[PDB]
């Protein structure tokens, strides 16, 4: 009893010193002396949980709660452990019991809110976070988590004050040497200084170091040449998103496009096989594919990478879901680079480079990044659209009356043959146009009746809203559609006689300043609508209320459901102009709208995430779409919506250049990527530490 | 999307 107290005390001490294993041994000794020690079980459990020994931690949490039925803190922490074991129902049960035992337990309410948040139930998450803050006004984790929920649904109540408080919270936590309550990925959304944003990321980098230092592994011996690999550079791509995810939608063709004479490609998957064609392709085309999801230990996984003799290890996650940055903290490779999947600095000394470009990351702002800049010659962004959606390379329209390029649209691999079977097809200078005859009436009839598909002259004509019922793999982008697809403004309730401005981003990317800008544009172009997505639906009423407050009637903004991947890209053809979000641009989303031939207006900011769209447009060759300030953004968007000849010119420009520019040219991109890798390697091989590669 | 799933870029747990 008394002896057990001192043993538990000593363990706490050794724990603080960082001697985790001595702490464990001492906790166990305390239990050996006095088995019914609730605090000792809870302490050991917390330590085991920190080491990642979750099943073992669970044992001791269960002991603590039996010995002490009012031990709310233990139920709460046990819930945290179950959450990490991916037992969500279990975690919720624990948090629920914790709150029942002690209704004033602030942490338990916040923990419950996080379950609701991760489950997609934002309104319930908000309710629980507010309860936590009502119980404990000074609660940074809960305030910041609440702020992000509010962002997600476009609740901008007390917005300016909220932003000020977030910055204030971060400044205080950075001073007091604690992990900031704002996630580095979310830090792009708040008016934090570049210094603070880098500092937040650096804290996360140091977490990874802390976790691998306990492995006490020595620094790895790295290769000094390419002799053992027969002159080939061994490149390792590490991603949790080899499968159905935007990352693969952008880069799935790259591994197979590497030059085998000079490169040996290893893909390290952090996720299990999800059964999709995206995963199939990377596994089939990489020289080697290693499933690290089967190797939980970061030490063993890093050993595996080093065994392969990787020269350049590529971090495609940064601080995103499924990341295992501990692998990079262990430095199994001599050169480690951030690429594509994370729009910000890692802030981590174990990352050498970030692959970016001069437009996204001008050399003047290198101080925002901990990594050295490594420039691709055009943009660092890329997309697999030419391979995934080749049916959108060409289009035809149906004249249902002047001639419109975006009211009624057909696309298909066999579109040419179908057109060739029709009489009276006209070519507009090149866009094929079908007149308002029997063929065209039959198509519009299909759409109105909600019919799935029809047949004309033996050709399969599909309703664009019904792709999942015809071919689900084609709907998700896993397969190219094998039918001719119809897409119409009437499918989405869009006006036939007006300008359509679109933005297909998640609503969290919008802020008050942005919506006001959009309202200014709509007011200046009376014959126009703004087209947004229910992303999520619960954001819709907030946007509508704010628009109504700005003087816009409900009919000026049209919402559509989120669509399967192929339909989302295809329906971009119906818009006239995309209005990009300046706070955080469309990234994947930007590539999607440009592939449909839609001009995108953007205003690059200072953060990487706010500059991507401008980089894409610069590569594309449309400098006139890039605004230097809010007034110019409005003037550009209004010009496109009112000067109809100008609109035609720019749309024609986007339509042509998505093919002729490097933007969607995955072979060119890979070759430029290879050139950059070799610059990195030669620099290292000659005995130099990383330096900016900006020429 | 409703009836399916639309994966997005998401933060890791902390
Ligand atoms: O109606 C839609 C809207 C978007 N998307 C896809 O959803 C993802 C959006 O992810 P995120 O918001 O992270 O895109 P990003 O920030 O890269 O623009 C992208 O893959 C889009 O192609 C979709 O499939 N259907
Ligand atoms: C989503 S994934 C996409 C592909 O790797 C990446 O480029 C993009 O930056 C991500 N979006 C955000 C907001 O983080």
């Amino acid at each position: 009893p008394t002896h057990a107290d001192s043993l538990n005390n000593l363990a706490n001490i050794k724990r603080e010193q960082g001697n985790i294993e001595e702490a464990v041994r001492l906790y166990r000794k305390a239990l050996e002396v006095f088995p019914e020690f609730a605090a000792a079980h809870s302490n050991l459990a917390s330590v085991l949980q920190q080491q990642g020994k979750l099943q073992e931690a669970l044992m001791h949490y269960k002991e603590a709660i039996r010995i002490s039925p009012t031990f709310a803190d233990a139920y709460s922490n046990m819930g945290n452990t179950l959450k990490e074991m991916q037992d969500v129902q279990g975690a919720l049960q624990c948090y629920t019991r914790a709150i029942q035992i002690n209704p004033a337990f602030a942490d338990a309410h916040s923990n419950l809110a996080s379950i609701h948040k991760d489950s997609g139930n934002i309104p319930e998450a908000i309710a629980s976070y507010r309860t936590a803050l009502k119980l404990k006004p000074d609660f940074p984790d809960a305030y910041c988590n609440l702020a992000h929920c509010l962002q997600i649904v476009c609740d901008w109540t007390d917005y300016d004050e909220r932003m000020k408080k977030l910055v204030s919270i971060v400044a205080d936590q950075l001073e007091k040497n604690r992990l900031p309550s704002v996630h580095p990925h979310h830090s792009m959304l708040y008016p934090l200084s570049h210094g603070f944003r880098k500092a937040i990321a650096e804290r996360h980098g140091n977490l990874c170091l802390d976790k691998i230092n306990v492995l006490h592994k020595p620094p790895y011996e790295h290769p000094k040449d390419l002799k053992l690999s027969d002159g080939r550079l061994r490149v390792g791509y590490v991603s949790s998103d080899f499968g159905n995810h935007p990352t693969s939608h952008l880069m799935q063709s790259i591994p197979g496009m590497h030059n085998p004479d000079k490169f040996e490609v290893f893909c390290y998957a952090l996720s299990p096989d999800d059964g999709t064609n995206f995963r199939v392709k990377v596994m089939a085309e990489a020289n080697h594919f290693i499933d690290l999801s089967q190797i939980p230990c970061n030490g063993k996984a890093a050993d595996r990478i080093h065994q392969d003799g990787i020269h350049i290890l590529v971090n495609m996650n940064g601080y995103t879901k499924g990341a295992r940055n501990e692998l990079f903290a262990l430095r199994p490779a001599p050169i480690q680079a951030m690429w594509l999947g994370y729009p910000g600095t890692s802030g981590a000394l174990f990352m050498d480079y970030i692959i970016t470009d001069q437009e996204t990351s001008p050399a003047e702002v290198a101080e925002q990044y901990s990594e050295k800049l490594a420039y691709m010659p055009h943009t660092f962004f890329i997309g697999d659209h030419a391979n995934m959606f080749p049916h959108l390379k060409k289009k035809a329209v149906i004249d249902f009356k002047h001639i419109y390029d975006n009211r009624i649209v057909l696309n298909g691999i066999d579109l040419k043959a179908f057109l060739d079977s029709l009489p009276d097809v006209k070519i507009v200078k090149n866009m094929p146009v079908i007149p308002m005859n029997t063929i065209a009436e039959a198509v519009i009839e299909m759409i109105n009746r909600g019919q799935i598909q029809i047949t004309i002259n033996g050709f399969s004509i599909s309703n664009g809203l019904a792709t999942t019922q015809i071919n689900n793999k084609a709907a998700t982008g896993e397969e190219v559609p094998r039918t001719i697809i119809v897409t119409t403004r009437s499918q989405y309730g869009l006006p036939e006689d007006a300008i359509v401005y679109c933005n297909f981003n998640q609503l969290y990317k919008i802020d008050p300043s942005t919506l006001q800008m959009w309202a200014n544009i709509l007011k200046r172009v009376p014959n126009s609508v703004l087209w947004l997505l229910r992303f999520p639906a619960v954001g819709e009423p907030n946007i509508q209320q704010y628009a109504q407050n700005m003087g816009l009637p409900q009919n000026r903004i049209i919402f559509s459901p989120v669509a399967p991947k192929e339909e989302h890209v295809r329906r971009g053809q119906l818009a006239d102009v995309c209005l990009d979000t300046p706070l955080c641009n469309g990234h994947t989303t930007g590539m999607d709208v440009l592939w449909a031939g839609t001009p995108m207006v953007t205003m690059p900011g200072e953060t990487l995430a706010s500059r991507v769209a401008a980089s894409q447009l610069t590569c594309l060759g449309c400098l006139e779409l890039i605004a230097k300030n809010r007034q110019e953004y409005e003037d550009i968007a209004v010009k496109l919506g009112t000067d109809l000849e100008y609109l035609k010119k720019v749309r024609g420009k986007v339509w042509k250049q998505r093919i002729s520019s490097p933007l969607f040219n995955t072979k060119q991109y890979t070759m430029e990527l290879e050139r950059l890798y070799l610059q990195m390697w030669e620099h290292y091989a000659a005995g130099n530490k990383p330096d900016h590669m900006i020429k | 999307y409703p009836g399916g799933s639309t994966p997005v870029s998401s933060a890791n747990m902390m």
